[PDB]
RNA sequence: AAACAUCUCAGUAUCGGGAGGAACAGAAAACGCAAUGUGAUGUCGUUAGUAACCGCGAGUGAACGCGAUACAGCCCAAACC
RNA sequence: ACUCGUACGGUCACUGAAUCCUGCCCAGUGCAGGUAUCUGAACACCUCGUACAAGAGGACGAAGGACCUGUCAACGGCGGG
RNA sequence: GCUUUACUGCAGGCUGUCGCUGAGGACUCUCACUCCGGGAGGAGGACACCGAUAGCCGGGCA
């Protein structure tokens, strides 16, 4: 039969109608009162928390992130440039605003290592992300074989290096065939065109 | 070209701001749980560099020292009283709504406990006309009518200082010294005076300016000079 | 100058003289989906859009001929070289 | 004023010292920071790529 | 581009953040010599200055495939417990 | 920032102590106010088109403009016959 | 470098629209949101702010 959690997904699938929504309408206003970069006790999806990679277990962090909407926040020339660069409206940065909140999370916990990230909402002007961030430093961690491999040398940093979910397909990788020409195996190994 | 001087204002720098670390006193009314039961005692009168009036020290019942926005008309060893059941009289503050009308008012209230934001300069006063359970009409010494929220405080009588425009500078160097106590770049030198690079109306073989005056609102900055959205100018008709 | 409505000469598609109907050439109405159409939303962006920052040329003092001849019989026209004419008026 | 030799005279300011991170007198002491390696400023070295040719 | 605005120089110079001895990529919601076909990913040679872009100006510019190098495939979430 | 400030304030400009004074001009330009009517973008709405879509047209119409007015110690003007 | 009713654009200002945004061509309310208040609470209120877009102005700047 269906899991519970099947209905967690499904209330996300229109966060702005039923419960959710009321339930949503709610929790801002608190939200809109805490910081920047919030630990968490629970994922406030459980459903996308675990399809992810999370587990109620040591070492495993959730964390929600409030970062601004829109385009570039982005200051005018100072110096000749030719109409074609003088923009600034309609500029917008390269990294999408949910990469964004995984970087201030990580950032905030130097030890950890983001794991993944997921969205929950947003109101006129924010948008808020809960990501999941990983102890490679905790035995209990080190010794799970479906989380361990975040333990590795080569795995530090990985938010600030696109090798998260986000970060890859923000990347433009989730193509295997056409299209993905200037992306794959990396944007700086193809000149920076994708 | 560059900035004009009065971009270079906003920048806040030392030359445009006012020598706050030398005043004496953010001159608001007092907070009172309720009652009136607050009474105090003017212990000494005050000159206040910020707004060139004077200024009364008071003590009041609960211990506390502060200074105030003294009307014309009150001495040391008065006794001023603040709150609902204040008496009527010079240089006591209660709401608007305990106040007779006709009866000049300083230092007034946008917002009921805001401390006071309307007629506080040298001289000035507001007008209580009409009152109401609603809103409490008041003619600023601009001479606009505003509605205010009766429950709004006030002082009784006209600030202290009165007068002070009455008498010429006669000198730069009286001018100066003012100045010097105020947020604000002293000299002027006039826009036709400067180079076209410095200002809208700079350049040209003599002085003048080389457009219009008149402004539009939507002017950006750097070039908004002259008259700002002028309904008129002159003196005719 | 004048010139008749209607008169005969060689019709290309019958391949015969027969009586034809002169008129001028209405403009047809554009779709907005060429290429060149997608190539200007595409292409337009900040700052100078290149050619498609220009702005409709100018005219000459008079302009050619511009008609459509049409076969009274077949149905089908055809268009010819035009002659600069500064008006062009029909007889009947 | 001759703003050439008259104007030297005036030069008796300590600013730039021997700094305690590079040892390069460079240390500004009235900023407390070090023009050259960073110091007081970055807690990483000071370090500039046009400090050489852009091929180097 | 014999001016210059899109274009070009160039995603270059330079700047911000970060990993490793190598990085990154990687077991198809691929390819589409259309097939009764190929079979993770880099890279090298080629495909090719071809397709494609472009005041259709000047310029710009791949991929599939093929021949090689090296080869390696797996773990969760959930169902049921 | 102005601002520990509040129109007897302080911002933006012009003229430049005193004394006697400071005429005429609102057509243009500027600013400001008003405006039946005209003009006026996008979204949503209606029609046609498309099993969808592109696209064409309609209705509505903000600021702005037309139009009217105020204003020269506003830019400036004060001739020929 | 500077100017402007040179060309082309870019900030900025004004204005419509969408999101935030809710209850019963003009209107009431309160629960978001904003502000005043130490607090209780007051004022304002689906507007304003902010995000997006559209028209006008736009040598302030390139
Ligand atoms: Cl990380
Ligand atoms: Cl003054
Ligand atoms: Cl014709
Ligand atoms: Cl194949
Ligand atoms: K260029
Ligand atoms: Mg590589
Ligand atoms: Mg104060
Ligand atoms: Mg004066
Ligand atoms: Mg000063
Ligand atoms: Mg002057
Ligand atoms: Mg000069
Ligand atoms: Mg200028
Ligand atoms: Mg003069
Ligand atoms: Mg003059
Ligand atoms: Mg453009
Ligand atoms: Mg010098
Ligand atoms: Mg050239
Ligand atoms: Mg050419
Ligand atoms: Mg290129
Ligand atoms: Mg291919
Ligand atoms: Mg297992
Ligand atoms: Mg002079
Ligand atoms: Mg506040
Ligand atoms: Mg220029
Ligand atoms: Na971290
Ligand atoms: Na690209
Ligand atoms: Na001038
Ligand atoms: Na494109
Ligand atoms: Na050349
Ligand atoms: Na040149
Ligand atoms: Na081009
Ligand atoms: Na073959
Ligand atoms: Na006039
Ligand atoms: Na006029």
């Amino acid at each position: 039969a269906r899991s519970a959690y099947s209905y967690i997904r499904d209330a996300w699938e229109n966060p702005g109608d039923g419960q959710l929504a009321e339930l949503q309408w709610q929790r801002q206003q608190e939200w809109r009162n805490e910081g920047a970069v919030e630990r968490i006790e629970r994922p406030t999806r459980l459903d996308k928390a675990r399809s992810q990679g999370y587990k109620a277990k040591q070492g495993v962090i959730v964390a929600r992130v409030s970062v601004r909407k829109g385009s570039a926040r982005k200051r005018r020339h100072k110096a000749g440039r030719r109409s074609k660069r003088q923009g600034v409206t309609r500029i917008t940065r390269r990294k999408d605003i949910q990469r964004v909140a995984e970087e201030r999370a990580s950032r905030t916990f130097p030890n950890l290592r983001v794991l993944n990230s997921y969205s929950v909402g947003q109101d006129g002007r924010q948008k808020w992300h809960e990501v999941i961030l990983i102890d490679p430093n905790h035995p209990a961690i080190q010794n799970d074989d479906d989380l361990s491999w975040i333990c590795a040398d080569d795995q530090a940093d990985r938010v600030f290096r696109g090798l998260t979910g986000a970060g890859r397909r923000n990347r433009g990788l989730s193509g295997k065939g056409k299209g993905s020409e200037k992306t794959r195996p990396s944007l700086r190994s193809n000149g920076g065109k994708a | 070209g560059r900035r004009i001087q009065g971009q270079r204002r906003g920048r806040g720098t030392s030359t445009f701001r006012a020598p706050s670390h030398r005043y004496k006193a953010d001159l608001e009314h007092r907070k009172v749980e309720d009652g009136d039961v607050i009474a105090g005692t003017v212990v000494d009168i005050e000159h206040d560099p910020a707004r060139s009036a004077p200024v009364a020290a008071v003590e009041f019942e609960d211990g506390d020292r502060r200074l105030i926005l003294a009307p014309e008309g009150v001495g040391v060893g008065d006794e001023l009283q603040v709150g609902v059941s204040a008496e009527i009289a010079p240089g006591n503050t209660l709401p608007l709504a305990e106040i007779p009308e006709g009866v000049p008012v300083c230092n007034v209230e946008s917002s009921p406990g805001d401390g006071g934001k309307f007629a506080r300069a040298s001289g000035v006063n507001a007008q209580l006309l009409t009152h109401d359970r609603n809103v409490a009409v008041v003619k600023l010494p601009s001479g606009e009518m505003k509605r205010l929220d009766p429950q709004c405080r006030a002082t009784i009588g006209v600030v202290a200082g009165g007068g002070r425009t009455d008498k010429p500078f006669v000198k730069a160097g009286n001018k100066h010294h003012k100045m010097k106590a105020r947020g604000t770049k002293w000299p002027n030198v006039r826009g036709v005076a400067m180079n076209a690079v410095d200002h809208p109306f700079g350049g040209g073989g003599r002085q003048h300016p080389g457009k219009p005056k008149s402004i539009s609102r939507n002017a950006p900055p750097g070039r908004k000079v002259g008259d700002i959205a002028s309904k008129r100018t002159g003196r005719g008709g | 100058m004048q010139m008749p409505r209607r008169f005969n000469t060689y019709c290309p598609h019958c391949n015969e003289h027969q009586e034809h109907e002169v008129e001028k050439v209405r403009s047809g109405r554009q779709t907005g989906m060429k290429w060149i159409d997608r190539q200007r939303e595409r292409n337009s962006g900040i700052g100078n859009d290149g050619k498609f920052s220009k702005v409709p040329g100018g005219d000459k003092p008079t302009k050619k001929t511009d008609l459509k001849y049409r076969c009274g019989e077949c149905g089908k026209a055809h268009l010819r070289e035009g002659w600069r004419a500064g008006r062009l008026e029909f007889q009947e | 004023t001759g703003a050439g030799t008259p104007s030297q005279g005036k030069k008796n300011t300590t600013t730039h010292t021997k700094c305690r991170r590079c040892g390069e007198k460079s240390y500004h002491t009235k900023k407390k920071v070090c023009s050259s390696c960073g110091f007081g400023k970055s807690a990483k070295r000071r370090d500039y790529e046009w400090q050489s040719k852009a091929g180097e």
